[PDB]
């Protein structure tokens, strides 16, 4: 059946020595960090909703995907175009918002701001691995597209699915 | 040069943690860190060093010793300002305030040359009462 | 004998820290020129973030300010006939305001706090 | 098996501010890198200053903070062999910290707390 992955992965310095190379696939296995963050950037650019959720911030060093849920009722509120500087008078301005989007999902390949680092994918075997990176890929997946609309009977706080 | 009690030192590291917290905020905007996101690409697709570019304010890193200036605050108007003529009286009264308690252990020699440029008469009168009487 | 506008808000904001009750509401800006508090929209107290660890929209009620600043709304001089007028009409004004404080969450059914 | 550094800082603060008492104890810092809450040296709680109307030393108890950072005394990282050892050790050490930070305040004899 051979390996038959396109990704490449790593193994255990000590335990290489007492195998043979051929031997190496069925014995446990990590992937490599960068990887790791790469495959789950990949796929989630080609696998969100773009009306569930909005990817804001996709980097080589970080990455955030928020969720966006609308708000029955279009949102009004006053801003302040002045509120940038003290000294001059305030000017208001009417604004109408109808998405709002909360952060949901946010990973770095290393350590930059306060992302949190993306942890290696590990398997005891190439295709175990495969199955767990599987596994969490259609997990992260899962929690982007929950549905999203506010609750008339519960005015404000969050979501109920739709 | 004046004594700090341990009430002066616990408001000093008030005022620590509330400009830190500036700094935090000015982090947490959209805006600032939808800039110092892209910025950051920007300056790594110019060249391949590991560096994050932030946004914060000067002082807020500095300490608010490093800007603190003085505000001639006319009463009874809580506006600041920093007039021309008031600016150069209260110049000479840092001279005076100085000259009390500055150079105990000197003797100082003050060279005024042509005061009376782009002051007013009355100026120069006030100035002469204090160089003299 | 009617109270000034400074010391008012005085009162109301020693009140409000004095009696509050954290469970069901926060102070987020404490300030001698404004202060708001908001209201927790979370489930029962004793240790909820200590569990979910082993698995592993804010509203805001009063806002006030003791002069005009920003946005936020400017408090009533307490005004009456004599002195005790106006202890019984401070006292409670400051009850029902701080009931509403302090008012436990509403469940608010189909969202059930999501 | 040990929380991390920050992470043990992260719960102390969301569970003081939950069962905070204002009667006793009072939280003034309360930042992301620091925290610190004293105690309230006063009096009888309910509707003193609106008597004081009708009339006419600061103690810190408890100090943390993540990081190294000022005076702040460091955070510990909550270590358990197990992790329902750790969770009956993390309860434990948090009901011994707000047991002290409520307790009432000492009558202080002579002076009568002036």
């Amino acid at each position: 059946k051979l390996q038959s992955h396109n990704f490449n992965l790593n193994y255990n310095l000590l335990d290489r020595i007492q195998t043979h190379p051929m031997l190496l696939e069925t014995k446990p296995c990590y992937l490599s960090q960068e990887e790791s963050y790469k495959i789950i950037r990949n796929h989630i650019k080609a696998n969100i909703n773009p009306k569930f959720a909005r990817i804001t911030s996709d980097y080589d060093f970080c990455l955030t995907v928020v969720k966006v849920l609308e708000l029955y009722k279009p949102h009004e509120y006053i801003v302040d175009l002045n509120a940038m500087y003290k000294r001059r008078k305030p000017k208001l301005e009417k604004r109408f918002q109808t998405k709002r989007e909360v952060e949901i999902y946010k990973v770095a390949p290393k350590a930059y701001q306060s992302y949190p680092i993306v942890e290696p994918f590990s398997g005891k075997d190439v295709e175990d691995l495969k199955s767990n990176i599987k596994k969490f890929l259609d997990d992260l997946m899962a929690k982007i597209n929950e549905p999203l609309v506010e609750c008339k009977c519960c005015k404000g706080r969050g979501v109920i699915l739709n | 040069e004046s004594q700090g009690n341990e009430s002066d030192e616990g408001i000093l590291n008030n005022i620590k943690s509330l400009t830190d917290q500036v700094n935090q905020q000015i982090g947490e905007m959209t805006i600032i860190k939808g800039f110092q996101q892209e910025i950051t690409s920007e300056y790594r697709s110019l060249k391949k060093e590991e560096v994050s570019i932030e946004l914060k304010s000067e002082m807020a890193i500095k300490g608010f010793f490093s800007d603190i200036i003085p505000y001639i605050k006319k009463d009874g108007d809580s506006n600041y300002y920093p007039g021309d003529g008031r600016r150069k009286m209260l110049s000479y009264s840092i001279y005076n305030y100085l000259a009390k308690k500055k150079y105990e252990d000197k003797i100082v020699i003050y060279l005024i040359e042509e005061p009376e440029i782009s002051l007013h008469r009355s100026m120069q009168i006030a100035l002469s009462k204090q160089l003299f009487e």
